[PDB]
């Protein structure tokens, strides 16, 4: 699997960036399990079968093939590159796809 | 599923030189979870390069790695000492994870021809009812060799089984014993019994032979 | 630091089962996807099963799906494999992997043996492989479990000695020689004697090699 996620997005006044997660093609599965790591630091992980319970500052919602991520609580500090990885976890085969970042940049 | 293949089987390689390790995958996947492993002797494998280029942590700056889609390649751009070792690829990207078959990278040196002998079996072992009989090859480079038994003439197949050691430690050549496993009963019942061998370092095949008695 | 440690390897009939165990320490043990990936004697590397982070997904290699399970504690965490009918192809070395973050299997334990065999713990035969270079040696046949160990004259030969790895046999049992060149010269002077000891067994044999 491809994953697509956009090169750079600046978050807003109020610290949040969104930006969409995508993956291609479309195999067959039941569950899809989305992480937004920083460069490795794990920001949110969340399975979709509205996610991120688990992570305050992390938000998302998950259709055909497209997440669409929210990460709020920014601050200047936490610009840098923020990777979406995107697992097909069953049925199998497991399959797992590495974006190639997004770039927020976050002002104070 | 995805097949991963590995070329070449074995490198042949002195300290300071470059090696370039293949690997070429079934399918493209739309990125590149392409990792490489080292393993040396009695020890597990060692990750050195994910995501096709990426340096896993400690790893030294002399090993990277290249590609995309199919073709990958793995390369220790100075070679040391230390690196002489298989190295695996494999792709991580779904289950099931599956691996290359392994590339020895070992120390090149002149060729050597192998010296042969030929070894009956033992009247101690044939009043046990079997008979071993051994061809040894020895001290010899490169590692590929034919090792084909005659009996009588007739050539011999599914009853002969090799074993090779590691390269020498002093003089980076290889040894190698094939052995036939026969019944006496079959062992009695011919007379000539001959272990030909094939290498780079002979111009044509010596044979080693004895008769039995 | 990360750290993987396998045990519950050994010997066992086929057709029996046995339960490896991979301890876990120095990282968040449920944040992470684990394997056992396995290497039979001489072989490559061969995925066997992976699991998911909380235990629901197991996945298998078509070689084991069926007699194999894997799972996980995550409260003590540790690691298993029940592997059920075991057959001799199984022999191998089992590894615990860690799967990173970015998906490689980025840490491995140093891994425990499983020898799947109907044979019984016996002791070699050894028999002599009689000889300006002369070769001579012993040929050590018939035992199980590995390993053997070969000297020649008590270690104060070694000049020329080889070893070569066992094989194992189509009989279940191992065998391998030992061989040594030497000055044909020598022959009639010096005395060689190949010294074998199977631990597993408690054998040790000491056999002269002789002309002829
Ligand atoms: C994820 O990113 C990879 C790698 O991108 C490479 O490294 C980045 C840090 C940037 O510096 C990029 O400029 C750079 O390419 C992408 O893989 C690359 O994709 C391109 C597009 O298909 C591949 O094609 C190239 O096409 C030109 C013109 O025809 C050639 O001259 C090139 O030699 C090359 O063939 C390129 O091979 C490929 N590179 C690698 C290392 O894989 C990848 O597409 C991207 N994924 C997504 C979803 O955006």
């Amino acid at each position: 699997i491809q994953v697509t996620q956009p090169s750079v997005v600046l978050a807003s006044s109020h610290g949040v960036a969104s930006f969409p997660c995508e993956y291609s093609p479309s195999h067959n599965t039941d569950e899809v399990r989305v992480t937004v790591l920083r460069q490795m630091t794990e920001v949110c992980a969340t399975t979709f079968t509205v996610g991120f319970l688990d992570y305050p500052f992390c938000s998302g919602t998950f259709n055909e093939s497209r997440v669409n991520l929210t990460i709020q609580g920014l601050r200047a500090v936490d610009t840098g590159l923020y990777l979406c990885k995107v697992e097909l976890m069953y049925p199998p085969p497991y399959f797992v796809g590495m974006g190639n970042g997004t770039q927020i940049y976050v002002i104070d | 599923e995805i097949v991963l293949t590995q070329s070449p089987g074995t490198l042949s390689l002195s300290p300071g030189e470059r090696a370039t390790l293949s690997c070429r995958q079934s399918q493209s996947v739309g990125w590149s979870p392409l990792a490489w492993y080292q393993q040396k002797p009695g020890q597990a494998p060692r990750l050195l390069i994910y995501g096709a280029f990426s340096r896993a942590t400690g790893i030294p700056d002399r090993f990277s790695g290249s590609g995309s889609g199919t073709d990958f390649t793995l390369t220790i751009s100075r070679l040391e000492p230390e690196d002489f070792a298989v190295y695996y690829c494999q792709q991580y990207g779904q289950s099931p994870w599956t691996f290359g078959q392994g590339t020895k990278v070992e120390i090149k040196r002149t060729v050597a021809a192998p010296s042969v002998f030929i070894f009956p079996p033992s009247d101690e072992q044939l009043k046990s009812g079997t008979a071993s009989v051994v061809c040894l090859l020895n001290n010899f480079y490169p590692r590929e060799a034919k090792v084909q038994w005659k009996v009588d003439n007739a050539l011999q197949s599914g009853n002969s089984q090799e074993s090779v050691t590691e390269q020498d430690s002093k003089d980076s050549t290889y040894s190698l014993s094939s052995t036939l496993t026969l019944s006496k009963a079959d062992y009695e019942k011919h007379k000539v019994y001959a272990c030909e061998v094939t290498h780079q370092g002979l111009s044509s095949p010596v044979t080693k032979s004895f008769n039995r008695g | 630091q990360v750290q993987l440690v396998e045990s519950g390897g050994g010997v066992v009939q086929p057709g029996r089962s046995l339960r490896l165990s991979c301890a876990a320490s120095g990282f968040t043990f449920s944040k992470y996807v684990m394997h056992w990936v396995r290497q039979a004697p001489g072989k490559g590397l061969e995925w066997v099963t992976g699991i998911s982070y909380d235990g629901r997904h197991k996945y298998y290699a078509d070689s084991v799906k069926g007699r194999f399970t894997i799972s996980r504690d995550n409260s003590k965490n540790t690691l298993y494999l029940q592997m059920n009918s075991l057959r001799a192809e199984d022999t191998a070395i089992y590894y615990c992997a860690r799967t990173g973050w970015l998906g490689p299997f980025d840490y491995w334990g140093q891994g425990t043996l499983v020898t799947v065999s109907s044979a019984s713990t016996k002791g070699p035969s050894v028999f002599p492989l009689a000889p300006g270079t002369a070769a001579l040696g012993c040929l050590v046949k018939d035992y199980f479990p590995e390993p053997v160990t070969v000297s020649w004259n008590s270690g104060a030969l070694t000049s020329g000695v080889h070893t070569f790895p066992a094989v194992l046999q189509s009989s279940g049992l191992y065998s391998l020689s030992s061989v040594v060149t030497v000055p044909s010269s020598s022959l009639g002077t010096q005395t060689y004697i190949c010294n074998v000891n199977h631990k597993p067994s408690n054998t040790k044999v000491d056999k002269r090699v002789e002309p002829k």
